[PDB]
């Protein structure tokens, strides 16, 4: 899995111009069941 | 309300379009 | 004579029992005063019981303890209907003689306690309507708003249909008749109030059920001769569960937090769902402890727990104080579990945080650096905490934080070189020495 993940969404019309940072969250998949599925990104350690 | 954020329409993103507000970034 | 003696001092003792009990009676003292109040003979002291609240009602002191007082007539009512029966009829009386006698203050400290016992159903609407027929009879204006504010609520409820009427004399008085000035803003007041709804004169001491309150709502009215029953308050002379050692609760939430914890891309995507779920401030401290676990796990410190951590501390002070908490349960008493490289996790997590004054410079005056006070691996701790102090801010700006700091722990200056010899030793083994100077010249005057 790699897409239950809420994405964060910023007011686009000033995201253009500065780093607005995350301020409202869009959803990523849903279902009528709700589960919490978990994504590789935490699984996978970090470059730096 | 939509106040500039979220999507155009929700028909072609294949998500359902739900936008809730960060609890996080408040100050 | 010694049976009048005894009846006497007997008689005494009960006057010296009700009033302190009228003294002392306030809210949450109620039950407990009514208790010792219900062991003296109330029926052998009638008068005396009746005339310690009439006078404790009218000394002027009173009036804000006056629905304290009533409260306790409800419940002797409710106990004996007699007590209830006598007490209304000299507060008719109390009211018919002072109205009399125009003692304005006298009359609203009445006026209050007549008001509330209507609020606990001991006497009917009657008796209330009645004596605002007479006090709106004449002017007395003054007297019928604290009636109506109190009482009004519960009035409106119960005879609505005369009680428009009331308010719709009352109403002709404003408008089509001159009045005098500072009584006017006071009358529609009460008309603002009403829109209000009544909201500002219905709280009280509601301890009886309406089926616990035996219902002797006494009848009587002001246009009866009331018998004036002062007579015995005078002497006279009687001739007559299953054990919880699993924690199930606990795990099933454990395992919902570390869902959480799973399922998120970034640090303030977690942050988001953690506050959510608007955990209780009991399990704040928890949440906290599975966040740090969960860190160990990762066997590397991620930057995902700091700013996770981050946006808890500055939505609500209970999640500061939760990590403020944690840390001094870390430092404390978890040290002796952990592995060497949890220690660097924790000790560039916990550096991350002081670091960026999210928790203070003061949660680091708990650690101390002796050598009885120390563990090998709290002394790993602490260098894995001071590199990332120095790695974020630098080597003078770390400097000036640790001087504002005025902490004993890290840095003995009162005394005992053994410590100072200690302390030296031990910073030059992690790399930082440049902060040991104000050390080395307390060190050479010793010697």
């Amino acid at each position: 899995s790699a897409s239950h993940i809420l994405i964060p969404a910023s007011d686009l019309s000033w995201s253009k111009q500065t780093d607005t940072g995350i301020t409202h969250f869009r959803a990523g998949m849903t279902h009528e069941d709700e589960k919490l599925i978990p994504t590789i990104f935490r699984y996978i350690t970090t470059w730096e | 309300s939509y106040n500039g954020i979220g999507l155009k329409s929700a028909k072609g993103s294949s998500t359902s379009g739900h936008v809730q507000r960060s609890l996080a970034s408040n100050n | 004579d010694e049976d009048i003696k005894f009846q006497r001092e007997n008689w005494e003792m009960i006057r010296s029992h009700v009033s302190p009990i009228i003294s002392n009676l306030t809210m949450d003292n109620l039950q407990e005063s009514h208790r010792d109040l219900f062991q003296v003979n109330i029926l052998i002291g009638r008068n005396i019981i009746c005339k310690n609240v009439v006078d404790f009602t009218l000394n002027k002191q009173n009036g804000r303890l006056i629905p304290a007082l009533s409260a306790l007539i409800a419940l002797l009512n409710s106990d004996i209907p007699d007590i209830g029966e006598t007490l209304a009829k000299e507060l008719m009386l109390m009211f018919v003689q002072q109205f009399n006698r125009k003692d304005y203050v006298s009359c609203g400290n009445i006026l209050q306690c007549l008001s509330i016992l209507f609020l606990y159903d001991v006497i009917h609407e009657i008796v209330i309507l009645q004596i605002l027929l007479l006090l709106l009879e004449k002017n007395s204006l003054r007297l019928v708003i604290a009636v109506m504010k109190i009482c009004g609520w519960k009035l409106a409820l119960v005879s609505k249909k005369t009680h428009d009427m009331i308010w719709e004399k009352l109403r002709y008085i404003l408008q089509t008749q001159e009045l005098s000035s500072t009584l006017r803003e006071s009358l529609e007041t009460l008309f603002e109030i009403r829109q209000k709804d009544y909201k500002s004169g219905s709280q009280g001491l509601f301890i009886l059920d309406p089926t616990s309150y035996t219902v002797h709502t006494h009848s009587y009215i002001v246009s009866d001769e009331d018998e004036a029953n002062k007579e015995l308050g005078n002497f006279e002379k009687c001739e007559n569960q299953i054990y919880d050692m699993t924690s199930t609760n606990d795990v099933e939430f454990k395992k919902k937090i570390y869902l959480v914890l799973k399922s998120s891309l970034s640090g303030d995507e977690a942050a988001h769902k953690l506050l959510k779920l608007k955990i209780a401030n009991n399990l704040k401290k928890s949440v906290v402890d599975i966040i740090i676990k969960s860190s160990l796990q990762e066997s590397t410190f991620s930057k995902f727990y700091s700013i996770l951590s981050e946006r808890m501390i500055t939505f609500h002070r209970s999640w500061q104080t939760a990590y403020n908490e944690t840390f001094e349960q870390n430092y404390t008493q978890d040290i002796e579990d952990y592995e060497t490289d949890q220690l660097r996790i924790l000790g560039k997590f916990w550096g991350h945080l002081i670091s960026y004054e999210f928790l203070p410079m003061d949660c680091l005056k708990i650690i101390k650096l002796t050598e009885e006070e120390s563990c090998p691996q709290g002394r790993i701790f602490i260098k894995f905490l001071f590199q990332e102090l120095v790695n974020e801010l630098g080597l003078d700006e770390l400097q000036l934080r640790l001087n504002s700091s005025k902490l004993d722990g890290m840095f003995p200056l009162e005394g005992d070189a053994e410590h100072i010899r200690y302390s030296i030793n031990f910073f030059t083994a992690i790399g930082l020495g440049l902060l040991t100077e104000d050390m080395r010249s307390r060190l050479t005057i010793i010697q």
